[PDB]
């Protein structure tokens, strides 16, 4: 019934999770004119997403419908591990593309110089070496478990996988995932904000009499999904840790099922441009 | 002047000269294209074995 | 086999001769290239000694950017065939005489400034210059006043439009001679805002003969082309 | 009074030239069967070329070739093993031509500079660098180790001596821009397409025009030559190719399509020549058939346009340059 609906939900959302981010991979894959100094940060963005759309989300929601863990100890863990890991790496990578666009604009001469193919693989491999080190460390350790009898219980018994976590880890993850790839962007987006402003204004002093919505708009988009999806879940993360029975465990996990969504959003949102629509059209 | 009188020696320099009927040149075309068929790899798609660039 | 040395030597050849590609790669995509263009009796030459202090090639460096600028001068032909080679340049500067007006014939030819303006027209519709933009100097702000003020020939003698043309602005003078230069500037306005379509713009400006200040306007509208690039391409412009 | 002399024998020629046409080629070649779809797979990829390429010549085995780009540089591939072998920075970084001579001793190149230089191969400096032009060079082609035959814009063409460095004969007669030509197999003559849509045909052993053909209505952009050594075809600004006659002195068949509105910037035959390969402004190239005057097929791949063509001595393969800074090799 209502199990059968959300099934059907479920299992047509791992599809389109799936499907867009091969179909971006396959265009960088089949054509010369796409790869760009660019173009790289979108094929980590891609990866990331179809891992966790490979991985996370069909057994999470195994999970939810059979409403036991079948699986072992051991593939909780690991499964917790690849969760955290593509979380968090997928949103320090969107920090840098923000970046890269604001050294783009800004600094119009020193492009060529301060970004080069050379560069862009440190960039990413450190971007990906900083979202395993939070991840894969301390949760095949036992350093972030609670201490708690029900907590203990969970924890010895092989049927059941849930999350528990102390203060400590739950603040540092969030700190490390969220926060601080947030006023990052919002400082770049507004120095580019600003910049286009002038320059329209400059226009308009040249040549108005003979003849800002487009920045807004896509200004707007791009920072909204984001900030939409992701922004409740990790201030629920805090607070359901600060405060004890405030946060019931199903707002916990829609919230956190909110945010998987994202990561379909990112092809629309970020391959619009005509050359990869032209691609598109190529094949398939 | 000289110049537009020269205009006047070319023309009739090229003024005089024999020429056969377009029958017979595409003739000798057919039969050149026609002879030499045959040695044309790029019209003809030889084995792989031959090929250089496979 | 035992050719098997020989391949080696064709493999490390390779790799010697695609260092130095990358190395010069580098500082191929570092260097800026510009075009100088511009009509007889212009000022070309003048302008272009001020800012020192076949083709004919200029190298100059400001605030440690590399800008590269090339004069083809050869010989005359309208058939201007080896344009289509400046297709990849960051600006085309554009030199035209302003006081040279009533010229009629430089015969009979259009005044002179006609010509210019014909030649501006046939530069900004041209097929492979669909996304270069153009500086303009309008050289020779002190001629046009001393013609204009004080002047027994009049702009609407050659030029009907005049008679009903107000001014729009920037005086900095007498009110002949900003209403002269401000016509002069919007009739080549005119032409570039016709068809723009908003891929490439034009930067008027006003030189003299004892200008110092040229290469900082250069510098600064390459800067601002680049930038208004970079906005469009992200669409954010 | 003179001008108005001269065309009593233009209307002359003209009535001579009716009077010879006994019949058309398409209605002689009608029982022909078609040569039928024609497919080419590229087999090889050159890279390293920061810029557009504008000239390309196969050497004479058939195996190495030379190309130029726009950022001054010369590289001499290998078509098999696809890795460079020499790499030469000019002194002006315009170049709009380039040559390869037959002992694959010398390379030939020149440009906007109103200058050809060559090349010793074998010793990479420049031996002798050559001047006399008041114009861009278009075009240049080893006629023998010794002597080259260079055509400028100038709306001249001249023959040259390495040795000396002066010029040995000079061509006068063009009214535009002079954009190709051709040298016949034993070099004996060549003609060339100029910008007033014109082709003539030259001796270069005395210097003399022998013929002209007056045929097309833009400017030409490319020619070749019948390997026969008895005809040449053309492609100009207007979307048409067009083959001529020495012997019969006009043309025989038109190349076009209503389907295509794009200019013409390369050409080239085939060993047998049959065949007719054309390159576009389409970002495409195009094949026909010579006797039949029918698309055989489409060489799509190139994401700018194509400024340069080539067919192997051997009739192998076929090297297309475009300005997207690549070279491919169709088989
Ligand atoms: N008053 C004034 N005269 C100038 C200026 N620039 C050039 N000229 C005049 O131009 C003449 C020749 O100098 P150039 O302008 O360098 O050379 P040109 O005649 O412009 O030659 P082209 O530029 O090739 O047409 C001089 O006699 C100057 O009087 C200027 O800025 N002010
Ligand atoms: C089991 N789901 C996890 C739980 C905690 C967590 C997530 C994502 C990013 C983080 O930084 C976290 O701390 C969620 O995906």
């Amino acid at each position: 019934v209502w199990v059968v609906g959300m099934g059907i939900v479920m299992s047509l959302i791992v599809l389109a999770i799936v499907f867009g981010n091969v179909l971006v991979i396959t265009a960088i894959a089949k054509f010369e004119r796409l790869q760009t100094v660019t173009n790289y940060f979108i094929t980590s963005l891609a990866c990331a997403d179809l891992v966790m759309g490979l991985a996370v989300v069909p057994f999470g929601a195994a999970h939810i419908l059979t409403k036991t863990w079948t699986f072992g100890n051991f593939w909780c863990e690991f499964w917790t591990s690849i969760d955290v890991l593509c979380v968090t790496a997928s949103i320090e990578t969107l920090c840098v593309i923000a970046v890269d666009r604001y050294f783009a604009i800004t600094s119009p001469f020193k492009y060529q110089s301060l970004l080069t193919k050379n560069k862009a693989r440190v960039i990413i491999l450190m971007v990906w070496i900083v979202s395993g080190l939070t991840s894969f460390l301390p949760i095949q350790m036992h350093w972030y478990r609670a201490t708690h009898q029900e907590a203990i219980n969970c924890y010895a018994e092989e049927t059941c996988c849930d999350f528990f976590t102390n203060q400590a880890y739950a603040i540092a993850s969030s700190i490390v995932s969220f926060y601080v790839p947030l006023v990052i962007m919002v400082f770049v987006y507004s120095r580019v904000f600003q910049e286009a402003k002038r320059q329209l204004q400059k226009i308009d002093k040249s040549e108005g009499r003979f003849h800002e919505h487009k920045a807004l708009k896509t200004l707007g988009i791009i920072m909204g999904t984001f900030t939409l999806c992701w922004l409740p879940f990790f201030i629920v993360n805090i607070v359901h840790v600060i405060q004890d029975n405030l946060i019931r465990k199903e707002v916990y996990i829609l919230l956190n099922w909110i945010g998987y969504v994202n990561s379909g959003f990112n092809p629309l949102i970020y391959c619009r441009s005509p050359d990869f629509r032209i691609a598109f059209q190529e094949l398939l | 002047i000289a110049q537009a009188r020269k205009l006047v020696e070319q023309l009739k320099m090229e003024a005089n000269i024999d020429r056969i009927k377009v029958s017979k040149a595409a003739a000798d075309l057919m039969a050149y294209c026609e002879a030499h068929a045959k040695e044309d790899p790029l019209l003809t798609p030889v084995p792989a074995s031959e090929n250089p660039f496979r | 086999e035992d050719q098997r040395n020989e391949e080696k030597a064709q493999r490390e050849a390779n790799k010697k001769i695609e260092k130095q590609l990358q190395k010069d790669k580098q500082v191929y995509r570092a260097t800026h290239r510009l075009l100088l263009l511009g009509a007889g009796e212009s000022g070309k030459s003048t302008i272009v000694k001020q800012m020192r202090i076949g083709i004919f090639e200029t190298k100059f460096q400001v605030d440690k950017v590399n800008f590269h600028m090339f004069d083809v001068g050869g010989q005359r032909d309208e058939r201007r065939k080896w344009i289509q080679c400046f297709n990849d340049v960051t600006a085309i500067i554009f030199v035209v005489a302003s006081s040279s007006y009533n010229m009629v014939i430089r015969d009979n030819q259009t005044n002179r400034l006609q010509e210019a303006l014909n030649l501006f027209k046939s530069i900004w519709n041209n097929r492979w210059l669909r996304t270069i933009s153009v500086i303009l100097f309008l050289n020779k702000q002190d001629l046009l006043a001393e013609k204009v003020l004080a002047g027994k020939s009049k702009i609407e003698d050659y030029f009907p439009e005049f008679a009903r043309y107000t001014t729009p602005a920037t005086p900095e003078e007498d009110p002949r001679v900003t209403r002269a230069k401000y016509f002069i500037r919007d009739e080549f306005l005119r032409i570039s805002t016709a068809s723009g379509d908003g891929r490439h713009y034009c930067y008027p400006h006003f030189t003299c003969a004892v200008d110092t200040e040229n290469i900082r306007r250069v510098f600064n509208d390459c800067r601002d082309i680049i930038q208004r690039m970079h906005l469009r391409q992200y669409e954010l412009l | 009074q003179l001008r108005q002399e001269a065309e009593q024998l233009k209307n002359q020629i003209r009535d001579a030239r009716k009077a010879c046409a006994d019949a058309t080629l398409s209605q002689i070649t009608n029982n022909i069967d078609p040569v039928g779809r024609i497919q080419m797979r590229t087999r090889r990829t050159l890279r390293g070329h920061l810029a557009k390429i504008y000239a390309m010549h196969w050497g004479t085995d058939s195996r190495l070739l030379v190309s130029a780009s726009q950022d001054g540089k010369l590289i001499i591939w290998d078509s098999y093993t696809t890795n460079k072998v020499h790499a030469i920075p000019l002194r002006s970084s315009w170049v709009m031509t380039c040559a390869y001579a037959p002992s694959g001793n010398y390379v030939a190149c020149g440009g906007l500079d109103n200058i050809c230089s060559i090349y010793n191969l074998k010793t990479v400096r420049v031996s002798r660098e050559l001047a006399g032009h008041t114009g861009y060079l278009s075009c240049c082609r080893f006629l023998d180790d010794n002597q080259i035959v260079t055509s400028s814009g100038d709306t001249t063409c001249a023959l040259w001596d390495i040795e000396t460095g002066q010029q040995t004969t000079t061509f006068t007669g063009h009214t535009g821009d002079v954009m190709s030509l051709s040298l016949a197999p034993d070099t004996r003559l060549f003609v060339s397409g100029a910008c007033d849509a014109s082709a003539k045909l030259w001796d270069v052993r005395e210097g003399m025009c022998r013929q002209t053909f007056t045929g097309h209505e833009s400017d030409i952009n490319a020619i070749c030559f019948f390997p026969n050594g008895n005809a040449f075809a053309t492609g100009s600004d207007d979307a048409t190719c067009r083959l001529f006659d020495l012997r019969a002195d006009q043309e025989l068949m038109t190349y076009s399509h209503d389907n295509i509105i794009c200019g013409i910037t390369s050409v080239s035959f085939s060993k047998s020549g049959r065949l007719l390969l054309a390159g576009y402004d389409d970002f495409n190239c195009n094949v026909w058939d010579a006797l039949k005057a029918d698309r055989a097929g489409v060489l799509a791949g190139h994401d700018n346009r194509v400024s340069c063509l080539g067919v192997t001595d051997d009739g192998m393969a076929v090297a297309t340059g475009s300005w997207d800074s690549f070279l491919k090799i169709w088989n």
